[PDB]
RNA sequence: GAAGGGCACCACCAGGAGUGGAGCCUGCGGCUUAAUUUGACUCAACACGGGAAACCUCACCCGGCCCGGACACGGACAGGAUUGACAGAUUGAUAGCUCUUUCUCGAUUCCGUGGGUGGUGGUGCAUGGCCGUUCUUAGUUGGUGGAGCGAUUUGUCUGGUUAAUU
RNA sequence: UAUUCCCCAUGAACGAGGAAUUCCCAGUAAGUGCGGGUCAUAAGCUUGCGUUGAUUAAGUCCCUGCCCUUUGUACACACCGCC
């Protein structure tokens, strides 16, 4: 609910599409593998996700300068209600196992 | 270390002006809108794009904020 | 849930157009939306000082690309669009007056969009 | 089919490279064809020499960080069975295996 | 999103440690790009073993 | 500045090589300098911090821009919160960073409060690791005995030996 | 604010270093380039590498500093002490 709308609305829906979103700690990328419709490097990603953790709707690791953004079960609500997404939703961890 | 004296000219952090902005819109009798002043040449700023009198400046604000000239 | 109460049929279309990113939301973008096919649906304010501003709306609205509604009061006219950051749990959120938006790209379909745009085009 | 196959065995661990290297000889000679045994290239010594000290000081002592990488290679002539048998068996530790088609 | 501009293309502007983003005593050789300390941490794991 | 034993060319002898003299290099000291950021002070500080630096580095000064103020908590529906502005005054800058004009993204914005977030800021006498070294010197320790009420002590040693309680 | 290099051109002190002091015994000292590291640019830096390759000690504790033993010690912030 913030920043460049086009870019950041896409970052949410990327993260909802995926189980896990890796990154790199580097402001000067103008891109990020998968998504990056346009620019949206670290910054627009970080600025979003380092928001998400501190309020609580995502959880971290860091590990050799990168940011290990893992999606929290509470965030499931925060971001799908942000994205009006269906009440089944199924983010990514549908996970057919055995 | 030093303790900063600062030459007494404490530079202004400035407001971008208050401005209601959109009152000056000539509604001649019934519903119809068009005034005249100076114009910009841009595409997202399509023909309606609008200009001025300052201590010089004039600017055009409609490829969101992308594109103010030099006048 | 979501069966359209009183003045909440415009609210879901405004809340889904808000979030679908495309609201020509004011005298300016409203008129530059009504100048093109960029316009679609709208919510004008009954109360309006110098009603030239409501007239510019009405006059454009009434052309081909037919729009309208009415909605009484300036002081209500926003909180069924997008305009609050959660700060404070009981929502006392914000508080000046409100006026004429232009709802573009509805939201997706259904919910309130078969209610209001079947009922407006054919008020019978 | 019969084509001029080269198998290039590159690894760090000499012992865990020459158990594999022997198994390709003994794997091919089982189903005999040809060979020209394991070739021994010069071993490349990846030699780095950094200061022991983080930060400045102390009498200047450095370490002598080394990694070896011995390459064996084995020529052969076979079909697309004997290659895909002998390569997929005798894998496992930190051992890289190349497979040249023929000649170049 | 504009301005943050130079040669970040050569010079230690560009290159930094992959582990910790410090920008001195850098093991350029051999496509490592570790700081010289970040060797002795991430060294055995790499493969450089101290022999003689 | 006790005594026996033993040992090291960071000791000497016997030398050569130098080194210490010159110019030059760059290391530091100082002065000077707005600035010559700075750590490192006998040895085990001084081409050492991998410390060969135009710009980056870089922190530091003379400026000057930029905000990247997370987060929440508050404040901001619309006579559009100011998201983001192509010619000139300028400014260094085509920095809307600012003095009118205004034309768009459009629920972002902005202003408080608490709180951060960094910081090549501080403190290596607040610490981890890593390093340096006393010190590639021969040393250190325990079980059982034996000695001491017991700290302790022998084992762990006169001598020959040995690079080395070997 | 000679970047680095070349091409010209000027063309210095030094004719073996005053008081001191480190380095080491065999492929050793020395010279000698050469790689590596440092690098866009680039090394008078180090770390390796051969190559050419000597003289001399092969012992002693005479100086400096280390090990043990015995001993003395008012030192135990340990003689850079204590007084």
């Amino acid at each position: 609910m913030l920043m460049p709308k086009k870019n950041r609305i896409a970052i949410y829906e990327l993260l909802f599409k995926e189980g896990v979103m890796v990154a790199k700690k580097d402001v000067h990328m103008p891109k990020h593998p998968e998504l990056a419709d346009k620019n949206v490097p670290n910054l627009h990603v970080m600025k979003a996700m380092q928001s998400l953790k501190s309020r609580g709707y995502v959880k971290e690791q860091f590990a050799w300068r990168h940011f290990y953004w893992y999606l929290t079960n509470e965030g499931i609500q925060y971001l799908r209600d942000y994205l009006h997404l269906p009440p089944e939703i199924v983010p990514a961890t549908l996970r057919r196992s055995r | 270390k030093k303790s900063y004296t600062t030459p007494k000219k404490n530079k202004h952090k400035r407001k971008k002006v208050k401005l209601a902005v959109l009152k000056y819109y000539k509604v001649d009798e019934n519903g119809k809108i068009s005034r005249l002043r100076r114009e910009c040449p841009s595409d997202e700023c399509g023909a309606g794009v609008f200009m001025a009198s300052h201590f010089d400046r004039h600017y055009c604000g409609k490829c969101c904020l992308t594109y103010c000239f030099n006048k | 849930g979501g069966v359209m109460d009183v003045n909440t049929a415009l609210q879901e279309v405004l809340k889904t157009a808000l979030i679908h990113d495309g609201l020509a939301r004011g005298i300016r973008e409203a008129a530059k939306a009504l100048d093109k096919r960029q316009a679609h649906l709208c919510v004008q304010a009954s109360n309006c000082d110098e009603p030239m501003y409501v007239k510019l709306v009405e006059a454009l609205l009434a052309e081909h690309q037919i729009n309208l509604i009415k909605v009484d009061d300036n002081k209500k006219l926003g909180e069924w669009v997008g305009l609050c950051k959660i700060d404070r749990e009981g929502n006392p959120r914000k508080v000046v007056g409100c006026s004429c938006v232009v709802v573009k790209d509805y939201g997706k379909e259904s919910q309130a969009k078969d209610v209001i745009e079947e009922y407006f085009k054919c008020k019978k | 089919a019969i084509h001029r196959i080269r198998i290039t065995l590159t690894s760090r661990n000499v012992k865990s490279l020459e158990k594999v290297c022997a198994d390709l000889i003994r794997g091919a000679k089982e189903k005999n064809l040809k060979v020209k045994g394991p070739v021994r290239m010069p071993t490349k010594t990846l030699r780095i020499t950094t200061r022991k000290t983080p930060c400045g000081e102390g009498s200047k002592t450095w370490d002598r960080f080394q990694m070896r990488i011995p390459k064996r290679l084995i020529d052969l002539h076979s079909p697309s069975e004997i290659v895909k048998q002998i390569t997929s068996i005798s894998i496992e530790p930190g051992v890289e295996v190349e497979v040249t088609i023929a000649d170049a | 999103g504009f301005y943050w501009s130079h040669p970040r293309k050569f010079g230690q502007g560009s290159r930094s440690c992959r582990v910790c983003s410090n920008r001195h005593g850098l093991i350029r050789k051999y496509g490592l790009n570790m700081c010289r300390q970040c060797f002795r941490q991430y060294a055995k794991d790499i493969g450089f073993i101290k022999l003689d």
